[PDB]
């Protein structure tokens, strides 16, 4: 008697892995054509979201093939948001029947309420797209560049369509802010607008301890990258030096929040200051909310782990959080992804190290990326050797759903008929 | 053809089994899923639901179902409940089991057709088979 | 609340504070050491990292040396002790608390020092077997005990210029400086139960018993062929040495990356595939109750067998037919989760003050965190703010993971709880 | 207004979902944390204490609260014992539950100030209700 | 030789400890898991698990070992129960503790092989013991 | 000058507030860590350890004080094997607190100084305290 929603989940993603590398292979969707590694990892980036490139997008693919990219980034990021929180339904339909057996709307319409706030959260940034760059670039254009761009930025992606994504806008707030507004809100979690949508009247007491986490947690990393990106890029002249007053902190807000899985970047990670890598590599790892569009270990898993650290120092007996007890299973089950999460990381880093040669904050930041599904590029990317992309696709689909996945091992373990004396180990 | 049945103890499992050996489709519903796991390789369908929920009862079309059968025996309440709730479900033919005389009395009166007292009525089989 | 993790820290900073001033006085310094410099060898010393700001053998006077063996001695020994002393008084708890419900600590501190002192004087006897020869019938025997000291206290503290890069191709004293880490960093409680219990068996041996003496090897034997196959054909540590010169050297760094520090090559140019191998083994350090440091062998193993468990999606934890319950899986969770995150912190910190590519400090921070006290050639560039990091983090890493593992043992009990909610994970 | 509801079955929850809906903020305590959880939903905020305990009612800090109803009704030790530490507590107001006439004069003496008794109190409503 | 103790009392703790002091390999379960623990300190394996269950027989692989031993004391039900599925189980020699001339009759009908009455035989050792 | 109060209950706290407040030392020893924390404070000395086992009652220096009072009421073979630990360890004075008669006749025949029962005895206080 083990849960299913692990098996559901990867075969989703492979259900869709599968057919949407074949067909990036045909020539239709790309000018050249893409071999089979290229192709898979093409495939593997738009489904899993992460927007890591081995080759061009705006130049390598086609009219079709761009097309193609689209609806694969809105499978891959709204499909998780969806199957998230259909797994999450079926979840309490099962925890509310065995309830009443010892001692809330249809599915039908809570996937309906996801589309609709998907369409309306990429028209609303569709059009404010579509005001900048139909002028520029006309009208059948313009639409296009918008609507690429509103649902890469939604589904928390990072496809872009210019050679160097979004280093021309550094100093344009209106796609700057249209795109920071859409991975937020992308990167928020449905049952956080959901909770928000259907009890802001009660107040914030009264939200639920996941959307309070969300609510409060997330301006906070926004804030502290946002500031902390601000202090160590003011005097370097190569990413932050030579832009204005405001231009620094429109970039450096900018890349606090697309590290949080957009994968944007209005300046060069490539020439970033260590110190700033360090913390976008923390920034990366925390990642997207729980049910959203992109993630990585994801904020509550942090949060909880943050406060559970804050009472173990303190040895207090119980993690609270906004008046309520965190139960052991949960702060269980934050650590133990945190420290899955950790091994994997640290065998991926290992073995990218044997296959290409770089060095070590180059591969682990392009490893914590991938696996974190931000897809943000340190320079490995480009020089990636062939045995290096098969690690990447393992690490990239891994990283997209190993903490959800960890999260209902962890719910459902197979019962048992024999248990072994407790005995205890020396740790410390 | 199409039964349904709602609670699956002894007594309910011993009718799913029966009626799968005759080729009939059969809807075993409990509350319980480890029960519903045990009933789920001998029925059609096998569904973890609260058949006191009024909403459940109705998006389990139990109206399309020839007999509908209530084997709740613990709780007296939730029998007679899920009794009712079926009525007004439009099911035709209400088959309950009911464990108590009291119980039984309450069931003919809120108008299940068939009330089934196991203990009663075995008593009178085994002493026909006694005799002869 | 616990009353452990204050005996911890008191205890280190009652020996520290004594321990710096006294490594000011010109007595024990040939040229004498600033307040900074001396901070850091105390602290270097007693948390027998051995990392070292200037040069042992050098610097330090004839005194000096003396009280750096008694320095470093204490660290190893006396941490070795206190942590015996209080899981004894732990488990005295415990049983007290099942009676309610439903040996002699002087036997056991005899015990201890008498297994070091003889443990010492073996590896005294070997070193002194091969130095005495060469060096004479004083300052060989000097040698011979400053560096069995060293050995089994963990603490990697050497008296040549290049931490016993001479003796790559010796393999007398390579294996009798690795005997004495691997025995002074098993821990006493696997030394005792095998003491008393191995006429028993294998399979009598208590759980952590056995989990030392599996991994133990494990480890030992992955670290030196993950060393000797990274680093074979790397001309500048180990691609000069005959076949044995490198399978002994690749088994040297295997064995003093848990906790001991010192190199027979040179890690400054080690492949970084290789130093990320040498930071996973520093991590996980030695045995739980002996002179070693890291995460500790036990607290790996809890981690990596609950692991496999949630990957498995089994109910139980299970070690050698036993159940690992789960106040033990969350406190080594929760251990590499806070060191995870003091880490970065350090690491973030030292490269505010100091500037030098990511692999150095992380490789320093996790050196000094771990007591090992391996460096990679930033410690000898290392500024006043980076040297005053380097002191805290090697105090926090020394006490802090049997602190946190006692802190969540013993929580302040509370009348006021909150109610249950679930927060969304994954 | 601050309230406090000790006992959280059926007249502590109604008595709590009356006040904060009528927008006071009210504190519900009780022992069982199943209980509590319903509570925390709608409850200004809910504790899982137990009363009886004179620190843990120190650290609850009732003499904030202007008034604190106690609706303790299966164990009427529990809500002598309550009702005493909140009288000792220093509360101004104290309303507590009683199923019995020998309860509520005990409470009475206790230092109770207002003593509701459900079923009589129900009784003689209804019988007011039917006459008009 | 392979044993299996089943119910780690007085009695079963007796057989486990003189039977692993000869070098036989002992098989020790229980439902207290304290009992387990204790056990656990000098027995081969030392397993928790509830033998009246017929699939968790089936784990333990009772068929394997030589002799099993049911010392289940208090429990009578229990002991004729986890006979009757040792024996089920394809168990050769099953020796069962019974605490009353009743409960052993009816193990000898369930088919226990050899059937030890603590008070009753220690009796007459004792009565001999003094004779001699 | 010099006492020792093994049993740290209602009873023997009172003796041990009486004692440190009349000015002498008073080693108190409980098997239960929560009233030797609560006597802490009172007494000179207080010890968690658990007096039925011999060697720590030969560790604590029993025969140096003047008098030993065993305060165990709720297990009877505790309270015994206690005083006879304690005559064993040389005490020249034991006090033995027994709940019941039969207690009170086995402690007798053991040796106990002086047995208290504190029903009857205070039975006897108060009926002279009402009669003058
Ligand atoms: N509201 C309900 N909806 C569905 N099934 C129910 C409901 N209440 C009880 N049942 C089921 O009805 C069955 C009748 O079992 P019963 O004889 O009452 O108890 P037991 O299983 O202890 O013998 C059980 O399997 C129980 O889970
Ligand atoms: N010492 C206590 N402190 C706080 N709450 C208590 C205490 N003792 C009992 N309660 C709670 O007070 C309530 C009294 O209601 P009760 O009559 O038991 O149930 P109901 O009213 O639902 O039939 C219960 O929720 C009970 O758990
Ligand atoms: N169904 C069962 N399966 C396994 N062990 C059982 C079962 N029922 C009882 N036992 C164990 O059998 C042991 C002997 O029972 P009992 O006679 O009550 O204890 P004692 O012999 O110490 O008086 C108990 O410790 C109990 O845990
Ligand atoms: N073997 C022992 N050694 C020391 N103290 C004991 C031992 N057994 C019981 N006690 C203590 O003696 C005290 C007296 O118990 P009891 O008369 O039952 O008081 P209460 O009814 O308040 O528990 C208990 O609190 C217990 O902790
Ligand atoms: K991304
Ligand atoms: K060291
Ligand atoms: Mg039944
Ligand atoms: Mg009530
Ligand atoms: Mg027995
Ligand atoms: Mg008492």
């Amino acid at each position: 008697a083990k849960g299913g929603e692990p098996r559901i989940i990867l075969l989703s993603f492979l259900g869709v892995l599968l057919p949407s590398a074949v067909l990036l292979t045909l020539p239709v969707f790309s000018v050249s054509g893409l071999s089979i590694t290229d192709a898979l990892f093409t495939a593997t980036s738009a489904i899993s979201v992460t927007g890591l490139g081995v080759v061009d997008t705006g130049q390598h693919f086609t009219l079709a093939g761009k097309i193609l990219l689209m609806c694969l980034m809105q499978i891959g990021g709204l499909g998780q948001m969806t199957l998230s929180a259909v797994l999450l339904y079926m979840f309490g339909v099962r925890l509310s029947l065995r309830q009443q057996a010892l001692a809330q709307v249809n599915l039908r319409r809570l996937v309906k309420k996801i589309v609709t706030f998907a369409l309306v959260a990429e028209a609303i940034g569709f059009v404010f797209l579509s005001y900048r760059w139909v002028p520029e670039m006309g009208w059948q254009t313009g639409m296009f560049y918008a609507l690429f761009h509103s649902i890469s930025a939604f589904n928390n992606a990072g496809f872009a369509l210019f050679s160097d994504s979004m280093m021309s806008f550094v100093n344009d707030p209106l796609v700057s802010f249209t795109l920071a507004g859409l991975f937020i809100f992308g990167g928020l979690g449905f049952t956080v607008i959901g909770d928000v949508w259907r009890h802001w009247r009660k107040g914030f007491h009264f939200l639920h301890i996941h959307t309070k986490i969300m609510l409060i947690a997330t301006p906070l990393l926004l804030l502290v990258g946002t500031v902390l990106f601000w202090l160590l890029e003011r005097h370097n002249p190569n990413t932050m030096g030579s832009l204005t007053t405001g231009g620094q902190w429109l970039a450096a807000f900018f890349q606090s929040a697309s590290a949080r899985t957009a994968g944007f970047n209005s300046v060069d990670l490539t020439q970033f200051t260590q110190p700033a890598l360090l913390i976008m590599i923390v920034l990366m790892l925390i990642g997207a909310g729980s049910t959203s569009t992109g993630g990585g270990i994801k904020v509550s898993t942090f949060a909880v782990a943050f406060m559970a650290t804050w009472t173990f120092l303190r040895q207090k007996k119980h993690v609270v959080m906004f008046k309520r007890t965190v139960n052991w299973p949960t702060v269980t089950k934050s650590l133990a992804i945190i420290v899955v999460s950790g091994a994997i990381l640290t065998t991926a880093m290992f073995l990218l190290m044997l296959t290409e040669k770089a060095s070590f904050d180059k591969v682990m930041f392009e490893t914590i990326s991938a696996f974190a599904t931000v897809g943000l590029t340190a320079g490995l990317t480009a020089e990636l050797s062939e045995p290096g992309k098969y690690i990447m696709i393992v690490v990239m689909i891994i990283g997209r759903i190993g903490p959800l996945t960890l999260a209902y091992m962890l719910a459902r373990p197979e019962p048992t008929l024999i248990k072994y004396p407790e005995d205890t180990v020396l740790t410390g | 053809k199409q039964f349904a049945v709602i609670g699956l103890g002894r007594f309910g499992l011993a009718v799913c089994k029966e009626l799968q050996d005759s080729g009939s489709q059969v809807l075993a519903v409990d509350i319980n899923e480890d029960r519903v796991k045990e009933a789920a390789g001998f029925v059609s369908q096998a569904i973890v639901a609260n058949c006191t929920h009024e909403e459940t009862v109705a998006e389990l079309k139990l109206d399309d179902y020839d007999m509908v059968m209530i084997a709740i025996g613990a709780d007296v309440n939730a029998s007679i409940l899920a009794t009712l709730i079926a009525k007004e479900a439009g099911v035709k033919s209400v088959w309950v089991k009911a464990n108590d005389r009291f119980q039984a009395r309450v069931l003919q009166k809120i108008g299940a057709d068939h009330i089934i007292m196991p203990e009663r009525d075995m008593g009178i089989r085994v002493a026909r088979k006694m005799l002869d």
